[PDB]
């Protein structure tokens, strides 16, 4: 019992996506279908809900006029469409089945993977991966400031894997450019400066870029 | 018709038995749910008609709620358990979800190793720099950071699975006029594990 739903958008202000969600493994028609999103370290937002098999829809009033959901029982999907797009509107959409017993909102049983999406004026960039150099000259700290790349994900990883114990990776930050930066930072012992030689693999697969670059003092 | 949630942060331990409160303005007539969310993943529903386990949900969590208030309760917290809660009511739209509750796993206080990385040679030839200060390693979770003899952004990891400690990387950002103030450059950390504040610096 799954529900899948479409992939990542990108859009720009003004615009309008429609994201998709296919149900799997139970009868679609048996029960309503949640809209909700999730702004990015924010809470839950209700949008609204449709039922498959009537078509009927409720949607929040805060988005009336601007959202519609619709469904097809042919491919047992449903249909969300966010028109008018704002920066507000940046974060994942999850589709979500009620339980709908007595037919009625019960609660959220199945979940989406979730759908993110992107809205700003900005346009695809690879990062600027800078050195973080390690100092005196006890115990000190190296890293990566990934910087400067548009849209997220990222990755980042030290020795190419080889050592994730000391590792800590930093939420990318929406700066004020439009444009997402982010550090990467590793703790160690200050005699292995002179020693062992600091891999950096950084993949932006929306540029298609993949970057590795090395830190020493 | 707003849901409050209560507390927003809670600090607990393995074994801690753990209640959890969600205020209606105006009565629901126990068409509530709660949720848990581990960060990353979506929401799992928890309790439906505001005193009922979904199938597969442990024992150790139990809910009540009377008109508009509603409780959530955890009778011994187990590290899975560490994720954040949600309220929601069915009683009329919209269907509404609470703020949310984190519930964090408390350690005893430990400071701050600080660490300033002044801007790389390669990111002065491209006309721009940036100084960061890292804070490795403490706990709990409120800090602050300093910049000024400038408009900054700080960033912040999640709790460790190991350690159940917090980082920040704050990055302080001046391409924009070599700052009208630009003399030595620093950041100031204050924590509570701390006898008074840190200071690093170069140039
Ligand atoms: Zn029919
Ligand atoms: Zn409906
Ligand atoms: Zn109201
Ligand atoms: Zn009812
Ligand atoms: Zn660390």
């Amino acid at each position: 019992e799954v529900l899948v739903q479409s992939g990542a958008e990108v859009k720009k202000p003004g615009a309008s996506v429609k994201v998709s969600c296919r149900a799997f493994g139970y009868t679609f028609t048996g029960n309503a279908l949640h809209w909700v999103r999730q702004a990015p370290g924010q809470g839950l937002e209700w949008l609204g809900w449709i039922n498959p098999h009537s078509g009927d829809t409720t949607t929040s009033q805060k988005f009336q006029g601007r959202v519609y959901m619709t469904r097809d029982k042919s491919i047992n999907t449903a249909f969300l469409d966010v028109t008018r797009l704002t920066s507000d509107d940046t974060g994942i959409y999850y589709c979500a089945r009620d339980k709908y017993y007595g037919n009625e909102a019960v609660g959220m049983d199945v979940w989406g993977q979730g759908t993110s999406v992107t809205v700003s004026s900005a346009s695809t960039k690879g990062p600027s991966v800078f050195p973080l150099a390690p100092s005196s000259k006890g115990t000190a700290a190296l890293g990566c400031l990934v910087k400067d790349y548009f849209p997220e994900p990222v990755t980042v990883s030290w020795n190419s894997g080889a050592l994730t114990s000391g590792v800590h990776t930093f939420p990318a930050v929406l700066q004020s450019s439009g444009l997402y930066s982010l550090s990467s930072v590793v703790t160690v012992p200050s005699s292995s400066l002179g020693t062992q030689t600091y891999i950096c693999n950084v993949n932006h697969k929306p540029s298609n870029t993949k970057v590795d670059k090395k830190v020493e003092p | 018709i707003q849901l409050t949630q209560s507390p927003s942060f809670l600090s607990a331990s393995v074994g801690d038995k753990v209640t959890i409160t969600c205020r209606a303005s105006q009565g629901v007539r126990n068409e509530l749910a709660w949720y848990q969310q581990k960060p990353g993943k979506a929401p799992n529903l928890l309790i439906y008609y505001a005193s009922t386990l979904q199938s597969g949900v442990p024992s150790r969590f139990s809910a009540t709620g009377s008109g508009t208030h509603f409780t959530l309760t955890v009778s011994s917290l187990q590290p899975e358990d560490f994720a954040t809660y949600f309220c929601q009511h069915m009683s009329s739209y919209p269907l509404t979800f609470g703020g949310g509750t984190k519930v964090e796993i408390k350690r005893t206080v430990a400071a701050p190793s600080v660490f300033i990385f002044p801007p790389s040679d390669e990111q002065l030839k491209s006309g721009t720099a940036s100084v960061v200060c890292l804070l490795n390693n403490f706990y709990p979770r409120e800090a602050k950071v300093q910049w000024k003899v400038g408009n900054s952004q700080e960033s912040v990891t999640e709790q460790d699975s190991k350690d159940s400690t917090y980082s920040l990387s704050s990055t302080l950002t001046l391409s924009k006029a070599d700052y009208e103030k630009h003399k030595v450059y620093a950041c100031e950390v204050t924590h509570q594990g701390l006898s008074s504040p840190v200071t690093k610096s170069f140039n």
